[PDB]
């Protein structure tokens, strides 16, 4: 058995990394109460949302 | 004089006084938005304890 | 009436959604200038069209 | 997983701070009954409102 | 005088009173690092006995 590397441990962390990243964006949306908080979540949606907020005011 | 007093007071109230029905709406929006982030605040605090095992 | 007629003209000219004129005749059937399609499917052609007629005086 | 900084808790508290701010401004209008209480809520409105209060008295 | 008391108390509060929500963030963050250090402190004491064989 190879002891120099642990490809199982390498895989487990890379999976755990993206789950942590996806967990954080869930805390953002729930704490702020909005689906879009930064650019990139929905670029066209944020552009449409702001023009609607423009008219609402 | 009493007529213009009624009109001016009506015009004044339309800019200065608040709509209590509309104001409770925005007040209730923020109060729930407060509880949301507070509950999600405790989630983010407990988040990092996972790797301590 | 001259006041009421102009407001009806005003409504048709100033009715908009997301910077698109709605009541001026853009989405009619006879002589439309644009087509309103609600793409409500996950595939290429799964769309349906909407007609709104001119509503000025 | 980074344990030194909690960027999730940073975002959660930061939004909480702006919500408590807007909440306090709503208590002002509810407790006093007036839409404008301090300057900045509506500078031009407060100007016209006081000129009307001048005429009313 | 009441108006001045309110504004004065506000500015004093914005300087002296703590933001309990932001203060809990650091308390939980520093509490975790203590556990991380205590765990890695125990590892270093066990590191010695490797060559006693």
């Amino acid at each position: 058995m190879i002891i120099n590397h642990n490809v199982s441990a390498i895989f487990a962390h890379r999976t755990l990394k993206s789950n942590d990243a996806n967990l954080s964006k869930d805390i953002e949306k729930l704490s702020s109460g909005m689906r879009i908080n930064k650019a990139g979540d929905d670029a066209s949606g944020l552009a449409v949302s702001e023009k609607m907020r423009t008219q609402i005011a | 004089l009493m007529n213009a007093y009624e009109n001016t007071q009506a015009s004044e109230s339309r800019i200065r006084d608040t709509d209590m029905a509309e104001q409770m709406t925005s007040f209730t929006r923020y109060q729930i938005l407060t509880q949301a982030a507070t509950s999600m605040l405790a989630q983010a605090n407990m988040k990092s304890q996972s790797v301590m095992r | 009436v001259s006041q009421l007629v102009d407001e009806i003209d005003r409504i048709a000219s100033q009715a908009e959604f997301n910077k698109m004129k709605l009541l001026t005749g853009a989405f009619a059937r006879l002589n439309p200038t644009a087509s309103m399609w609600f793409h409500i499917g996950a595939n290429m052609h799964q769309r349906e069209r909407v007609y709104i007629e001119t509503m000025n005086t």
